[PDB]
């Protein structure tokens, strides 16, 4: 059995730490909901 | 149980201790969730007892008590933040540019952030704190990276 527990209030916080690459990439999605690396 | 608005852990003591299997959000007495965390199980919160309502396999998605509550969207030019709640580990703001996942339905977003899987469910913001969809399901890239895409369901 699995639970729940609170993690905290959904807020957009200014100051934050901002990393991380936007790439854009060609990608299917199966019947399965698994995306997969399309070239 | 505990049902107000925010960011939820989905835990599961059924193996070795109390391991965190996903995120969730609590909106409007709804919990919105990604299907591959919890596989459309009845979760718990406290005493109380959560229901599946909807689920897509394909969409991967799963809401509990009622419809699914979160309708907006990235609006393909601003900056987002992810609102990580990784296992063991304090909730943070990480806020990103996405990228497009291109695929023959449609764009979709994407944030390139690297967390574990049980960081599954984690909210993706806008700058007025709405939520535009869950970081989880996407694919991994030649560095052994993961890349999300963000994950938003139809509120009807
Ligand atoms: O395995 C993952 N996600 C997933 C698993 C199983 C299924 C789907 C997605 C779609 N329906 C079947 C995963 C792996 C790494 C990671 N790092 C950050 S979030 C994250 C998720």
């Amino acid at each position: 059995d699995m639970y729940i527990e609170r993690a905290g209030d959904i807020t957009w916080e200014k100051d934050a730490e901002v990393t991380g690459n936007s790439p854009r990439l060609d990608v299917a999605l199966d019947e399965s909901g698994d995306f997969s690396l399309v070239e | 149980g505990e049902t107000t608005d925010g960011v939820y852990r989905v835990m599961t003591r059924r193996l070795l201790g109390s391991t965190q299997v996903g995120v969730g959000v609590m909106q409007e007495g709804v919990f919105h969730t990604m299907w591959h965390v919890t596989k459309g199980a009845a979760l718990r919160s406290g005493e109380g007892r959560l229901d599946p309502y909807w689920g897509d396999v394909k969409q991967d998605l799963v809401s509990y008590c009622g419809p699914w509550k979160l309708d907006a969207a990235w609006d393909g030019l601003s900056e987002v933040q992810l609102l990580a709640v990784p296992p063991g580990e304090r909730a943070k703001n990480i806020q990103t540019l996405p990228g497009i996942f291109k695929t023959k339905d449609g764009d979709i977003g994407a944030v390139a952030l690297d967390y574990p899987a049980g960081t599954s469910g984690s909210p993706i913001l806008d700058k007025c704190g709405r939520v535009i969809g869950l970081y989880g399901n996407g694919v991994v890239i030649k560095n052994g990276s993961y890349v999300s895409a963000i994950t938003q369901g139809k509120r009807e």
